[PDB]
């Protein structure tokens, strides 16, 4: 003889921000923004090459300490903080552009 | 809007019916509504949900000048203008969320006040004031659709109008 | 959501017992508490229940002058205390949330969900 | 030899691990299932954009009206 | 408001139906009587509400039935999970009415 | 969404009526409310529907380095949140155009319900049953706003209460 | 919608009502819905009201080339992609606002409507047609939420039904 | 919307013609079609109707036995065949598309639009 309608409830909710109120409980939400990262590089699908302590330029002039990495292909090359140049003092003139 | 608070006893769906009758109280979930609310949600998600490879020099170890202040201008405006438009996309989506939950739920109300006919009159609350003997079957009739308003229609209308 | 209580306590007769139950995973604020009360080989019996925003309580009229039902918001925990122990209050002790089952603007009906695992509470010299 | 493809270059500290990941940023790889990320601006792959913000919720439920 | 249950034990043998009453002292709305289960050792487990209505996780052969101050609860099936006391709580009938049953 | 079906016959407006009677069924749009749709949608189309004379190369023939990539980088940018944009905006206006056409529906429904007052009783499938011998000029009365209702009133409370 | 036109008269509120009964009209404000789009539209306003400190040259003396045409395309690009968002922020902004405005309206009506229940029927103009007699406490307690329906409807309902 | 047919036909007593009613500018499956048949000098008389969706098909109590109706969703277009030719069976063929007007959950009445040209068929030695 009374029948009412109604709606779900959860005990605690996620504060979402619309455009009216930037402050509003909502049942579920997702978050949106990745801001985590494992510290650590994959190996796949992309071929990465880990220069050690070589740079792209002294890699490319033949440096003795990079001979390993004579006849490489990567699609994303890493250079490192600790690497270091171990031959005839040299300077590049538009070194960014050659890199 | 007519509803003041949700249920936290409702586990199994997104919106529902209570009942009170001679043989007791009852709570049961409309899966029609709550798909279709899930549908549109998922739906939503989806679209929310680019691939570069060479790109420039965006952190600098020394200071040049021209074409370091300009890459910096350059990174700075495509940052700006970037979380802008997630903040825009997000508080735009969460809106229209809301609405259309509160639009699912106006859409019950209406369906089930349709159905009833005379032989119901609303209490502002969000619930319903059915003027005849309704027992669990007449429930579940009115739940899934299936209530036939002209059986019940000379009773409600002696209860409703005359006493 | 669950309630959890306190441990087991073999309280001497003529002494006081305060037995706790734990909140969690629901508002403590917005929900009735009750304790019910199984004597060993007997069924379960009402003692009270208590309104967790202002404190009200409501007994029942066997355990007047005996009970005292107290509230912590801040740590989510119900305590009812006991006094008077006598050989006959030896029973397993049960705190359950009292859902009030609302059809708009009236009430009609519950049930008791979730309900604590009991303390098992013995008075014996 | 000079080729046209999708190489590029990376200043990173991070190790290299065997797995799966379509981004690499400095500060490691990340997944690309959500839209934005706030890790770092330098990024290579498919990966989700750089925003400003910490957090961005997106609602996947109605608005929660607690019972008392 | 005391409410008295009948029989005080039921010897029924596996897979037959098992029909439990709990009767009122006064005329009781339905909507306030909760049926109960507790096995040995366990705190009691809701079962039906309002005299009619099933918990959210308990099957269809649990039967709420009763108006006035009849109340029944059946089983159709009785499984062997099926076997513990069963007792009837009347919720809200007053500020201190929250009584349960003798049990059976 | 309690209007099912739409109608392929009614090729003279958007939103309109079909009736029966004892003089047999007919059909007739409304313009009001189409022109009124169509006006909205017009002007929303008119404001979709910049004048760049020298800008920076896009395309190259030879391999520089720091400034072709950083002229690459700045048009991908531009063209990236250019299509997002057009994206976003598509998306809004399309979501607009429903629930804008189905607002004027639900609003003539309104009025014609308005209209009747207690002379007749909403079926449930978004059109009208109607209590009281109603010819093409009723009918007519009804569509143009010139409906009286108090002439009707009481045969159509007995139709309606007494049987 | 239905109301047509606004009231000028009004100066203390946004939604308010008018009556007429035997002892003459009156006009009065509904504080609780005003008090609710205001308190929408500031909260919207207040997401819309950085800092750059060092950046590009935007205006030049010389002519040299290469390097003040990017220069000159980054700031025009940026330019014109936060006039656009500029642009479409306040169109979507200003039609929240009338979306809100309407939508608080008809709340208060509804509001009313189910307040009055079988005692008053809605004559098409945003007025209801009270069917008893209804004196100034009887309008005030319709304005603040206190209108008990029960002891009108016997009169209410010989009046309405019975000629 | 348009329907157009085939071309005439000139049979021997004796045998069976097949008409063909090709539908464009409208969903085939969604409208009935209906025959309707004109004597040289005389009135349309319906011969049956056939429905495009579930091929369900209805004659009338005076072409039972004698035509059978087909349907081709995939190049949109309705066949009658009809059997136990004869002299009289002389006249042109027209396939109409049936709309019903439907006034919510029931239908009241209709109209037959658009009307095919019309094929003739002749039969003779």
């Amino acid at each position: 003889a009374t029948l009412c309608l109604g709606h779900h409830a959860v005990p605690n909710g996620t504060i979402v921000k619309t455009i009216t109120d930037d402050q509003i409980e909502v049942t579920n939400a997702t978050e949106l923004v990745q801001s985590s990262s494992t510290g650590k590089i994959c190996n796949n699908p992309h071929r990465i090459l880990d220069g050690r302590d070589c740079t792209l330029i002294d890699a490319l002039l033949g440096d003795p300490h990079c001979d390993v990495f004579q006849d490489e292909t990567w699609d994303l090359y890493v250079e490192r903080s600790s690497a270091f140049s171990n031959c005839y003092p040299y300077d590049v003139p538009d070194y960014a552009s050659l890199r | 809007g007519f509803i003041e608070n949700g249920w936290e006893g409702m586990i199994d769906g997104w919106y529902g019916f209570r009942h009170q009758n001679s043989e007791g109280t009852g709570q049961a979930a409309d899966l029609k509504s709550t798909q279709a609310a899930i549908d549109q949600i998922n739906g939503k998600l989806n679209r929310v949900i680019n691939e570069k490879f060479h790109q420039i020099e965006k952190e600098f170890s020394e200071v040049e000048g021209r074409i370091q202040d300009l890459e910096k201008y350059v990174e700075d405006t495509k940052i700006d203008l970037w979380s802008y438009n997630a903040e825009l996309l997000v508080a735009l989506e969460n809106q229209h969320t809301i609405d259309l939950t509160d639009s699912e739920m106006n859409k019950l109300f209406e369906k089930t006040r349709r159905q009833l006919r005379e032989n119901a009159e609303d209490m502002g609350n969000g619930c319903f004031k059915i003027y005849h003997k309704c027992d669990n079957a007449c429930i579940e009739s009115i739940r899934n659709g299936t209530y036939d308003h002209d059986i019940y229609r000379d009773e409600a209308l002696n209860n409703r109008f005359q006493i | 959501v669950q309630l959890v209580q306190s441990g087991a306590e073999m309280k001497k007769p003529g002494a006081s017992v305060k037995v706790s139950c734990k909140a969690s995973g629901y508002t403590f604020s917005a929900y009735y508490i009750h304790w019910v009360r199984q004597a060993p080989g007997q069924g379960l019996e009402w003692m009270g229940r208590i309104n967790t925003d202002s404190g009200g309580t409501n007994f029942a009229q066997q355990f007047e002058g005996r009970v005292t039902m107290t509230r912590d918001t801040s740590i989510s925990t119900a305590y009812m205390e006991l006094s008077s122990l006598r050989s006959d209050d030896t029973a397993v002790y049960y705190c359950a949330r009292g859902y009030d089952f609302w059809l708009g603007s009236y009430r009609a009906g519950g049930w008791f969900d979730p309900w604590g695992q009991g303390t098992l509470v013995t008075v014996s010299s | 030899k000079m080729r046209t493809g999708k190489s590029s270059i990376m200043r990173s500290d991070a190790p290299i691990d065997t797995c799966i990941s379509e981004c690499i940023t400095p500060n490691g790889s990340i997944p690309n299932d959500k839209p934005f990320q706030n890790v770092n601006k330098i990024t290579y792959g498919a990966c989700p954009k750089y925003v400003k913000q910490s957090t961005l919720k997106l609602a996947t439920g109605m608005r929660n009206v607690p019972e008392k | 408001i005391v409410l008295t249950q009948s029989p005080g034990t039921l010897s029924l043998s596996p897979g037959e139906r098992a029909t439990l009453s709990c009767r009122a002292s006064q005329s009781v709305s339905s909507s306030y009587l909760a049926w109960y289960q507790q096995k040995p050792g366990q705190a009691p487990r809701l079962l039906i509400y309002g005299a009619s209505s099933r918990a959210t996780g308990i099957p269809d052969r649990f039967r709420g039935s009763g108006s006035g101050t009849d109340f029944t609860l059946t089983i159709s099936r009785l499984e062997p999970e099926d076997f513990a006391v069963y007792y009837c709580q009347q919720y809200g009938s007053s500020p201190q009415g929250f009584t349960f049953g003798p049990g059976t």
